[PDB]
RNA sequence: GGUGAAAUUCUUGGAUUUAUGAAAGACGAACAACUGCGAAAGCAUUUGCCAAGGAUGUUUUCAUUAAUCAAGAACGAAAGUUGGGGGCUCGAAGACGAUCAGAUACCGUCCUAGUCUCAACCAUAAACGAUGCCGACCAGGGAUCGGCGGAUGUUGCUAGGACUCCGCCGGCACCUUAUGAGAAAUCAAAGUUUUUGGGUUCCGGGGGGAGUAUGGUCGCAAGGCUGAAACUUAAAGGAA
């Protein structure tokens, strides 16, 4: 996978964690 | 001239003439004074006998100057 | 592997060069990298000079010329055969051909 | 009110795009249209509206109509699309100009009047250009 | 059918030029609410200076003539600016030399507000060995300053008629080339373009000064 | 009109095309270069004003005041964020027309944010010469940019400018070559290194997991900076 798009995939995955963790705080 | 066809201690007087003033075996200025009341060849001041420039001051055609 | 000493462009002692747009496809390309050709030809093709000269309404008249500066991106210059792939030794020759 | 031998000059505005050809004849002021025939009026397919053959037919109709109005000489003002688009005249410019010369019209002063920006607005297609 | 109701008119050029038979133009015949004279007034005609002057050396210059009045069948025009042909300018702009351009807004003695555009190029010396003849930016500004100064003086004193008489022989171009030679030798010094920004309101008396009785 | 060909789309209520004129906003062609300036990012229409700067010139002055730098600071393309102005062109998203087995694409048509500007943030790029800075030394050659020195006779020119020849200092580079270096490509530095030491900062230690998790910190956000382990694997990789 092109490195730029793998970087994009990880950033999306980090947003969900950032939102899936602040949901319970 | 090749390095081995020249003597560093006794270079020709013409070679040292065209070398940079700071790169000669002994540093020597290219400037000098002259009469007209002495005037510096590279005067930065307006004497109108001499007009300062980026190098030697521009002398006037009228008067005659004698190097000293 | 580094293919060219100039990196494919002509830039020394400056940071940024504004781009131009390829005359063929409109691709953005730095002006120092684009292949530039200045075409000067008669506004009337050689196949029609005789007919136009016979129909001239003036005893004397010089047919004007058509000046066009063409700036190609690399892909269009190669595809249009403006330039060709050269051998490793011939890449260094910068003088224009005959 | 023209005596024999005198030339009555018109101005032929030839717009030779890569999709169509225009042969527009006016007076010296460009404010009175005489005849306006395009390559699209002489063919059936869109792909042939800019062809040299279509431009030849359009020029023959323009020459015949000009003789009816007393116009026997034409100034040529050729142009490409111009602007930020291609500056190269289309494939119908040479055919149109040659056909006019071979129809009794006396060609006057030829000039290129493509609109050239002295800079320009951004060209379409994006910075990567048209990708074929 | 529509062209059967159009009357042809002859275009007349001012007395400054040699040939006055510029050409012919038509317009719909006078009808209620559409006067023929109103349709021809302020019509701009672009004709080569080689036709007005009957000299093929002036083929590179175009003259803008606008119709002022319509006396009978003749359309009386007047100078409305000039410009180079596209081929002329493109032949002068070459690589390995400096291009110098200048513009200036000036008012003649006839209240004509002009905007003259000058152009010049650096010139090589006969014995020059280096391939380029570039001028330093400071030299370019000195040259451009003299272009503006000379253009003001030639137009601020003379009237429009006398000013146009200087454009035909390019007297202004020679004076600029003679004054700037001490800064940098120049070649192809021309008044590239002249615009009319503000013309005085029409006055038939002055129009007929440069036009004869074409009757 | 547009395309490989088309269609969406516009059009006898006058489209496209031609002339004149006005408005708007953007952009600054040609000249324009193996050219210039800037710490880098970057900088290209004229003229004025404001402060700044390199180089050159100097028989001016101070006299080691320097080099490189943890911490800590200034600046930092584009995109993006907040609000105001502006809103031509182009144009993510979106919609449609094609193409196709499918086509959320490439091609075409329309268009939102954006693109421009002001105030305030963000601090990242193949931000590249993929090469940190200061110093010395070590081949040849021509061209070019800035300044200066010398020589010289021409200018539709007002001593000087333009050009010609010799040289000096500084700069962007290029060409030939190895007596050098290197895994080689190649490099006049990437040379003067097992014959190993001029000074100093940053930084790497098989491939992945991973610039991920976690904690801290900065940010309005987007994210930035700092940054693991478990586990997995016998190659991955460079040049030719
Ligand atoms: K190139
Ligand atoms: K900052
Ligand atoms: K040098
Ligand atoms: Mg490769
Ligand atoms: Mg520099
Ligand atoms: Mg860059
Ligand atoms: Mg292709
Ligand atoms: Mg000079
Ligand atoms: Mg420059
Ligand atoms: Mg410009
Ligand atoms: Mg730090
Ligand atoms: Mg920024
Ligand atoms: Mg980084
Ligand atoms: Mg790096
Ligand atoms: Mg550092
Ligand atoms: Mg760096
Ligand atoms: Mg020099
Ligand atoms: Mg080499
Ligand atoms: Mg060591
Ligand atoms: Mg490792
Ligand atoms: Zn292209």
């Amino acid at each position: 996978m092109r490195a730029k798009w793998k970087k994009k995939r990880m950033r999306r995955l980090k947003r969900k964690r950032r939102k899936m963790r602040q949901r319970s705080k | 001239v090749l390095p081995n066809d020249v003597d560093l201690l006794n270079p020709p007087a013409e070679h040292e003439k065209k070398k940079h003033k700071l790169k000669r075996l002994v540093q020597s200025p290219n400037s000098f004074f002259m009469d007209v009341t002495t005037v510096f060849s590279h005067s930065q001041t307006v004497v109108v006998l001499c007009q300062p420039t980026g190098g030697r001051a521009r002398l006037i055609e009228g008067c005659s100057f004698r190097r000293k | 592997t580094f293919k060219r000493r100039n990196g494919g462009r002509n830039k020394h002692g400056r940071g940024h060069v504004k781009f131009i747009r390829c005359s063929n496809c409109g691709k953005c390309c730095p002006k120092d990298k684009a292949i530039k050709r200045f075409l000067v030809r008669n506004i009337v093709e050689q196949a029609a000079v005789r007919d136009v000269q016979e129909a001239c309404a003036f005893e004397l008249y010089t047919l004007p010329k058509l000046y066009l500066k063409m700036q190609y991106c690399v892909s269009c210059a190669i595809h249009s055969k403006v330039v060709r792939v050269r051998s490793r030794t011939d890449r260094r020759v910068r003088e224009p051909p005959q | 009110s023209v005596r024999e031998g005198e030339l009555v000059f018109g101005v032929a505005h030839i717009f030779a795009s890569f999709n169509d050809t225009f042969i527009h004849v006016t007076d010296l002021s460009g404010r009175e249209t005489m005849v306006r025939i395009t390559g699209g009026m002489k063919v059936k397919a869109d792909r042939d509206e800019s062809s040299p053959y279509a431009a030849m037919l359009a020029a023959q109709d323009v020459s015949q109509r000009c003789k009816e109005l007393g116009i026997n000489a034409l100034h040529i003002k050729l142009r490409a699309t111009g602007g930020n688009k291609t500056k190269t005249p289309g494939p119908g410019a040479q055919s149109a100009l040659r056909a006019l010369a071979r129809s009794g019209m006396k060609i006057g002063r030829i000039e290129d009047v493509t609109p050239i920006p002295t800079x320009s607005t951004r060209r379409k297609g994006g910075r990567r250009g048209r990708r074929l | 059918d529509p062209y059967a109701k159009k009357d042809w008119y002859d275009i007349k050029a001012p007395s400054v030029f040699e040939v006055r038979n510029v050409g012919k133009t038509l317009v719909t015949r006078t009808q209620g609410t559409k006067i023929a004279s109103e349709g021809l007034k302020h019509r701009v005609f672009e004709v080569s200076l080689a036709d007005l002057q009957n000299d093929e050396d002036h083929s590179f210059r175009k003259i803008r003539l606008r119709a002022e009045d319509v006396q009978g069948r003749n359309v009386l025009t007047n100078f409305h600016g000039m410009d180079f042909t596209t081929d002329k300018l493109r032949s002068l702009v070459k690589k390995w030399q400096s291009l110098i351009e200048a513009h200036v807004d000036v008012k003649t003695t006839d209240s004509y507000t002009l905007r003259m555009f000058c152009i010049a190029f650096t010139k090589k010396r006969p014995n020059q060995q280096k391939r380029t003849c570039y001028a330093q930016s400071s030299q370019i500004r000195q040259i451009r300053r003299k272009m503006v100064e000379i253009m003001r003086n030639q137009a601020q004193s003379c009237d429009l008629k006398d000013l146009v008489l200087k454009f035909i022989p390019e007297s202004i171009g020679r004076e600029i080339e003679k004054a700037t030679s001490s800064i940098f030798p120049l070649q192809n010094v021309f008044i590239r373009k002249v615009k009319i920004l503000k013309a005085p309101k029409f006055d038939l008396g002055r129009l007929m000064e440069v036009h004869g009785d074409y009757s």
